[PDB]
């Protein structure tokens, strides 16, 4: 649908 | 007149015709002032002579497979205050007569194959309340400067789209407008100052296009601001302080630019404020001790920055907290108690610091804690027992520090730690055999201690997949229980005192890729056992051991096998056993005592010559002419 809004996606180890 | 979906004028003319969710196919009276013909799954061109009905002041084709342009005749119809044509595969231009509907409030063009340029003519429509146009992936060019001069707007959406250069200082003149969503499209150039103007402003997102410059000042005089995403851009300069400001912000996320300059202390004063992500920037300083009084943060990624100094104790202030991200960047300092203060952690990730000291034991007591990631630092002393109490703990790196003494047995009360790594440490003693009561372990990583002591089928929980003891001082015996671990995927256990013969037990880890026994004190015979584990396929590596006699003949079933290290052993015989493997890709022979003739296939050509040079009587022949 194009995407939702979103943030930026959080990287972890 | 009475049927279902159509409504009637007070004087009995027909009004209104509403089909909804019907399952149709295919294509498609003037008094009519209403017409939606909706999730239909109606296909072909919008029918021309739609422009024909003077009275509509609402048309809905939405959700359904239509093609075509849109004609122009649509534009015709003066009294429309909705145009709803979004999800469909509309494709062309919108036309510029768009701007003859005068009373237009709704528009929703989105979802479409439409191209071409936003029209200077919308400027023209002064009662536009909402115009989302987004997920038409070739509009293009930039916003045209008259947008400034649709006063109503309130919700403006141009996302997914090839919308490109400046946001127009025009923009400043919508002092309505809510929300303004254009992300993941063409956009560059610096966010206009004149944005400050738009008093009404709540969601800003500008996320995922090229946009520079910094981010203007004048954004801190936006009082009704909410959410402002700005993420992977260009952005540049310092963070303003003036955002400090915004009293109703609950949502800032600049990850991914190229800011500089300092975490604000003014944040301080944002009461609201759940998410701050300054992921992947320049930033520079300590973490300012003001943003403890953010109350409702319940997520703080500050990761991938240049930020210095201690974590501040004042952390324990931030009661919502679920997420810390401050991993790589320059904090030193002890990690402070008071962070088990907040309760309701699920990760934390301190990793690629400059971290010192013991780890608290308090941490251990968060009782949601999923992920604790503190690898790469200069962390030291033990491990505490107390990492029992951790009862969620479910991915554990304490990798790449200092940390000294024996792993504590009560890491065996943690019945959903999934993946342990503590490699790279000062470990030393056995490892425990209550670590046989994880019952979730799958990745286990000890690699590059001092552990020693031997080791047991027993003290391994049967869910492994993945070991790597390898580079410690383990001895004794490779235990028949080995066996039990039928998951087990990789098993290194290079450079370490192990001896005696490889147990047969062995064979009945059917899931085995990766077998790296090297740099051991392995002795005897090769077990033909070895040859029956058809799953062996990324790498076999046996070499730097005493083994003695021949490769096993069995090893010619080991079909998958790419990459086999016997060098460095005692090795007699020749290599025809061998010469059938046709995904063998690396061979390390040298060093043995092999002997006999090797075919001149392009595969043993490609062994080096100083590898032969290593062995008995090992050399290239050619095959006779017959
Ligand atoms: C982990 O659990 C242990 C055992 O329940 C806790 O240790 C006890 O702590 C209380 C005070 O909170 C003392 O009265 C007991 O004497 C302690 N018992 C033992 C056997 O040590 C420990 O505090 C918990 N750790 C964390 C980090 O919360
Ligand atoms: C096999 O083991 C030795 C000793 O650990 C190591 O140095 C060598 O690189 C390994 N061979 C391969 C192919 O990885
Ligand atoms: C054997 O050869 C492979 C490929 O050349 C190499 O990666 C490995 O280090 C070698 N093994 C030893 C013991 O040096």
């Amino acid at each position: 649908d194009y995407s939702n809004p979103g943030h930026h996606p959080p990287r972890h180890n | 007149c009475n049927w279902t979906g159509v409504k009637c004028n007070r004087r009995g003319e027909v009004s209104e015709i509403q089909l909804k969710e019907k399952q149709l196919q295919g294509s498609l009276l003037k008094s009519l002032t209403s017409l939606t013909l909706s999730s239909l799954q109606l296909t072909g061109v919008i029918p021309k002579e739609i422009g024909d009905f003077t009275e509509l002041e609402l048309l809905d084709l939405s959700d359904n497979s239509l093609s075509g342009d849109i004609p122009v005749e649509i534009f015709r119809l003066k009294k429309l205050k909705t145009l709803s044509l979004n999800t469909n595969n509309l494709e062309g231009h919108i036309p510029m007569e768009i701007g003859n509907l005068s009373g237009l409030v709704e528009l929703m063009l989105f979802d479409n194959k439409l191209s071409g340029e936003i029209p200077r003519s919308i400027g023209e429509l002064k009662n536009l309340q909402v115009l989302r146009a987004g997920g038409n992936k070739n509009l293009r060019g930039e916003l045209p400067w008259e947008i400034g001069n649709c006063e109503n707007l309130v919700m403006l959406g141009l996302a997914e789209t090839s919308l490109s250069g400046k946001l127009p200082a025009s923009i400043g003149n919508l002092k309505r407008v809510q929300t303004i969503a254009i992300y993941t499209s063409l956009l560059s150039g610096p966010i206009p100052d004149e944005i400050g103007y738009c008093t009404e402003l709540q969601n800003l997102y500008l996320y995922q296009n090229s946009i520079s410059g910094s981010i203007p000042t004048t954004i801190g005089g936006l009082k009704k601001l909410q959410s402002l995403l700005l993420w992977q851009n260009n952005l540049v300069g310092k963070i303003p302080t003036e955002l400090g400001n915004c009293p109703e912000l609950w949502l800032i996320d600049f990850s991914e630019n190229l800011l500089t300059g300092t975490i604000p202390r003014s944040f301080g004063k944002l009461e609201n404020l759940q998410e701050l992500q300054l992921s992947v920037n320049q930033i520079s300083g300590t973490i300012p001790e003001e943003l403890t009084n953010c109350t409702k943060l319940t997520h703080l990624e500050i990761d991938n920055n240049l930020i210095t100094g201690e974590i501040p104790s004042l952390m324990s202030n931030l009661r919502s907290l679920t997420m810390f991200f401050a991993w790589q960047n320059k904090l030193t300092g002890n990690i402070p108690q008071s962070l088990s203060q907040c309760r309701e952690l699920q990760a934390i990730d301190l990793s690629y610091n400059s971290l010192s000291g013991s780890i608290p034991k308090e941490i251990f007591g968060l009782r949601n804690l999923t992920k604790l990631l503190l690898l790469s630092n200069d962390l030291s002393g033990f491990i505490p027992p107390d990492i029992g109490n951790c009862t969620n703990l479910y991915r554990l790196r304490l990798n790449g520090n200092r940390l000294a003494g024996s792993i504590p047995s009560e890491i065996g009360n943690l019945k959903n730690l999934n993946f342990v790594d503590i490699s790279e440490n000062r470990l030393v003693g056995s490892i425990p055999p209550a670590i046989s009561g994880c019952e979730s372990l799958e990745f286990l990583d000890l690699h590059t201690n001092s552990l020693s002591g031997s080791l047991l089928g027993t003290t391994l929980p049967k869910s492994l997949k993945f070991i790597d003891f390898s580079d410690n001082a383990l001895s004794s015996t490779l235990p028949p229980g080995i066996g039990l671990l039928t998951e087990l995927t990789k098993l290194n256990l290079a450079k370490n005192r192990l001896s005696g013969e490889i147990p047969r037990e062995i064979s009945t880890c059917r899931s085995l890729q990766l077998l790296n026994l090297g740099e051991n004190d392995f002795s005897g015979e090769i077990p033909d056992e070895l040859g029956q584990i058809p799953s062996l396929a990324i790498s076999l590596n046996l070499s730097c051991n005493r083994f003695v006699g021949e490769i096993p003949s069995r090893f010619s079933d080991l079909k998958n096998l790419g990459v086999l290290d016997v060098s460095h052993n005692q090795l007699t015989g020749n290599l025809n056993v061998l010469t059938d493997l046709q995904n063998l890709v690396s061979l390390n022979i040298s060093y043995n005592d092999f002997s006999g003739d090797l075919p001149n296939t392009p595969f043993f050509r490609r062994l080096p010559l100083s590898d032969l040079a290593s062995n008995r009587g090992l050399y290239i022949s050619n095959a006779i002419s017959t």
